[PDB]
RNA sequence: GUUUAUUAAAAACACAGCACUGUGCAAACACGAAAGUGGACGUAUACGGUGUGACGCCUGCCCGGUGCCGGAAGGUUAAU
RNA sequence: ACUAUGGUUUUUAUU
RNA sequence: AAGCUUGAGUCUCGUAGAGGGGGGUAGAAUUCCAGGUGUAGCGGUGAAAUGCGUAGAGAUCUGGAGGAAUACCGGUGGCGAAGGCGGCCCCCUGGACGAAGACUGACGCUCAGGUGCGAAAGCGUGGGGAGCAAACAGGAUUAGAUACCCUGGUAGUCCACGCCGUAAACGAUGUCGACUUGGAGGUUGUGCCCUUGAGGCGUGGCUUCCGGAGCUAACGCGUUAAGUCGACCGCCUGGGGA
């Protein structure tokens, strides 16, 4: 679940074809936005253990897309946490 | 757009105190700047099995087309009125004019 | 995950012929094809053929003796976590020459028998009786 | 909160304090504060009349309207903060012409919330009504027990009662210590649960932190001579007799209640 | 589908005790058979359908 | 930390705490027959009475006696 | 078919 | 050093469910308090006694409440990885499935230690506590009865929060993925057929029963394999002592 306009605001800023989510800097800003719409759901209390199985499983697949992409260009890496909340 | 039907059964000999509040169960709308599809009523009807010792009640339904973020205020809209025995919500479903 | 691409093929060929099958198909490869004129003239295929060019297939006709198939053991033995180099005369002798084992080399894809025959060694392929 | 604690001296590592940081830290509103000098537990001629309280920390007396004078104003809830002199905190209550009164707080901890008694008020907890208007199962917060003569019972953090029946004039309460009582309907409630509802789980530290809370010591008395305390007994260590009082009467499970004006009023009570 | 505001096409899914019919029996199959549920379930807390059965 | 000031400074006394219990606010209760006052201008997460005394691990048997609470019919039984 | 119920029988010889 | 894509994934438009979490509040039945009608029994069993019974029980009619657990629908019907999930509501949210078009491109798999996850019992701590009931008493059974039987009854069972990681853990069989002859049924998408038929013909995901090849002392697995292959990691080494 993320709200049904929030997918192509990543295609409207991170995407250069029209709505077009192959590019890995396009995963990692629309996983970054799910992240952050279901950190609304947590931010207090751990409780729902269920739910944040797949919340481990959406940040282990940032960074398993993330040592993807250092592993194939530092500066399309640098560039992506420049435009992202990461290493903050 | 959000949906909720918002229906209640009210104490016969009450229904005349219903007119009273007939901007008071849509004040957590009212205060949100809207105004709701319908508020009517649905008749005087007996009940399947009684409800607080009644019998007979009288029905109302709003269909409200408001945000979920004011569905907490129509709970405690009901939570301490006096003229109510039974209230439902039943989310989404639309809103339409016409045969309730 | 999907490991292999000869997997993929001698899978087809091994269950392909205990189940009957006329000839049968998978993604072809310069590997792939040098291994089938191979098995051809050393009588394990009936034939082989491709299809395409931009995705390209392979189809190998499967060869029957006697009711079964005419192969009764193809072995990969050189696989991803173990790959298997044999000197000239190193080269292991398949079933008392009932069989072959089958070497990539610097100069072709060959037998053990004309890696000896050249006085050559490489890396093996499978082996095959 | 509530926090752990942290030793300076040997023991104080498992300590618990309360911590509440939604309150305003400043000070109280002066025009409502008095005196209140402690007596000591002694009484105008006396002698002591109550034991064991004794000494300061030296405290003023905050004027709360338990009996909410004038009704159907609109106000505003102003300031939050705590109050020494009870447990469940208190409310600044500023009235819309400027009139300022310290009052029983919520559950809440928002300021800015704007509250006035009434029928056509908002149906909101902290909006005060007579009990004539309201559903049966109802937690009522404070409650005046005779109309207009103020708040009484469940002022205590976190606490609370429930109406568990009406019927023409009068309304059926059920408190939680066991008892189960009627009011009259044209008395006031303020819906909902009072303030703090932590002050349980605190366990002060040293025995000193005590004598700054209006606590002095006084001895056991199995532990002196029956001429002192009737509790005495030769030896000590094995008294052959009941325990009692310091005049003589039984200490465990003898009843005291004597009122007789307001029983014929209560339908259950403590255990 | 999922319504209360008519009871004369919900009493063909249901008894004289008011319990619910099987699918099977029906004709209505578990997928419909689940929203006629709701339509009674609702109709039920609002009076309009029995819910329990003594007699 | 306290104590027999002036033969005992302690293992006794006190304590956060732990337990048992009273108390619906004109609270329980004290001194006074009362006048008042203190508890308290606090309100069961508050106050009174008593015992027990960090914590950890545990904690068998007994209602004959002595006091309390409830059951309320009946018995012994006053003024009348 | 299901009474309401009971614990226990020294050792060893076909080679 | 550089292309390619079949591997893997997402997006447009859609499909389905008792997956989980937060906060509400409702359908009845043990049971007990209180009154009308009413009278000597009720409860147990091979018999019984303790126990409840004129202190008016049980039975009936009615008024009422705390707390635990939620009939039908419900099924060859579903979800979760596993523990596990079936009162209902409102809010929140995880993972899975399809058609066609397209983009990116090896982004995919596994894993000593470590981490997160615990049915029940037990424990930290307060609150709750109708009922069920480990301790146990009283009664009864019996050779005995500290158990099985009857009446009670403490802990615990319910909640919030913290610990404890256990199992006949069950679809017993590590994780991921390829490969192979045939049939019929269940479920649900999608594409097609005036659907003018809960039905067909393609075609995916889930699922159920034979069964060809193979395996297995033997039962049994058999496309959701115990078969044949490709990658990675645990566990084992005669019984007893233990």
């Amino acid at each position: 679940s993320l709200s049904t306009e929030a997918t192509a605001k990543i295609v409207s800023e991170f995407g250069r074809d029209a709505n077009d989510t192959g590019s890995t800097e396009v995963q990692v800003a629309l996983l970054t936005a799910q992240i952050n719409h279901l950190q609304g759901h947590f931010a207090e209390h751990k409780k729902d253990h269920h739910s944040r199985r797949g919340l481990l499983r959406m940040v282990s697949q940032r960074r398993k897309l993330l040592d993807y992409l250092k592993r194939k260009d530092v500066a399309r890496y640098t560039q992506l946490i420049e435009r992202l909340g990461l290493r903050r | 757009m959000r949906h909720y039907e918002i229906v209640f059964m009210v104490h016969p000999d009450q229904s005349e105190q219903v007119p009273g509040m007939i901007e008071r169960y849509t004040a957590a709308i009212t205060g949100a700047e809207g105004k709701i599809h319908r508020l009517e009523d649905w008749g005087r009807r007996q009940l399947a099995y009684p409800i607080n010792k009644l019998h007979k009640a009288h029905y109302v339904l709003m269909n409200v087309e408001a945000p979920q973020e004011v569905i907490d205020e129509l709970e405690t809209t009901f939570r301490f009125n006096d003229a109510v025995i039974r209230s439902m919500v039943m989310r989404t479903k639309h809103a339409v004019t016409e045969a309730s | 995950s999907m490991q292999d691409p000869i997997a993929d093929m001698l899978t087809r060929i091994r269950n392909g012929q205990a189940a009957n099958k006329a000839a049968v198909t998978m993604p072809s490869s310069k590997l792939k094809v040098a291994i089938a004129n191979v098995l051809k003239e050393e009588g394990f295929i009936e034939d082989f053929k491709v299809e395409g060019d931009t995705k390209p297939e392979l189809e190998l006709t499967l060869k029957y003796f006697q009711g079964k198939a005419v192969v009764e053991s193809i072995q990969r033995v050189s696989r991803p976590g173990l790959r298997i180099y044999k000197r000239k005369d190193e080269l292991p002798k398949v079933m008392a020459g009932l069989g072959i084992a089958v070497v990539s080399t610097s100069k072709g894809v060959m037998t053990d028998r004309a890696a000896r025959q050249a006085g050559l060694g490489g890396e093996i392929i499978c082996y095959v009786a | 909160a509530v926090v752990k604690c942290k030793p300076t001296s040997p023991g104080r590592r498992h300590v618990v304090k309360v911590v509440n940081p939604e309150l305003h830290k400043g000070k109280p509103f002066a025009p409502l504060l008095e005196k209140n000098s402690k007596s000591g537990g002694r009484n105008n001629n006396g002698r002591i009349t109550t034991r064991h309280i004794g000494g300061g920390h030296k405290q003023a007396y905050r004027i709360v309207d338990f009996k909410r004078n004038k009704d159907g104003i609109p106000a505003v809830v102003e300031r939050l903060e705590y109050d020494p002199n009870r447990s469940a905190n208190i409310a600044l209550v500023l009235y819309k012409d400027g009139e300022r009164r310290y009052i029983l707080a919520p559950k809440g901890l928002k300021a800015g919330d704007q509250i006035q008694s009434g029928v056509d008020a908002a149906i909101k907890p902290g909006n005060t009504l007579p009990m004539r208007n309201i559903p049966v199962g109802s937690t009522v917060h404070n409650v005046e027990m005779k109309p207009g003569k103020g708040g009484q019972l469940a002022r205590s953090a976190g606490t609370y009662v429930q109406i568990v029946a009406r019927d023409g004039a009068y309304v059926t309460l059920r408190l939680r210590s066991g008892e189960m009582r009627k009011v009259e309907a044209d008395c006031r409630a303020t819906l909902g649960e009072v303030g703090n509802a932590e002050h349980m789980l605190r366990v002060l530290g040293k025995a000193g932190a005590a004598r700054w809370r209006g606590v002095r010591p006084t001895v056991r008395g199995t532990a002196m001579n029956p001429v002192d305390h009737p509790h005495g007994g030769g030896e000590g260590r094995n008294f052959g007799k009941h325990p009692v009082t310091p005049w003589g009467v039984q200490t465990k499970g003898k009843k005291t209640r004597s009122n007789k004006r307001t029983d014929k009023f209560i339908v259950r009570r403590r255990s | 589908e999922i319504d209360y505001k008519d009871i004369a096409t919900l009493k063909n899914y249901i008894t004289e005790s008011g319990k619910i019919v099987p699918s099977r029996i029906t004709g209505t199959r578990a997928k419909y058979q689940r929203q006629l549920a709701r339509a009674i379930k609702r109709a039920r807390y609002l009076s309009l359908l029995p819910y329990t059965d003594r007699h």
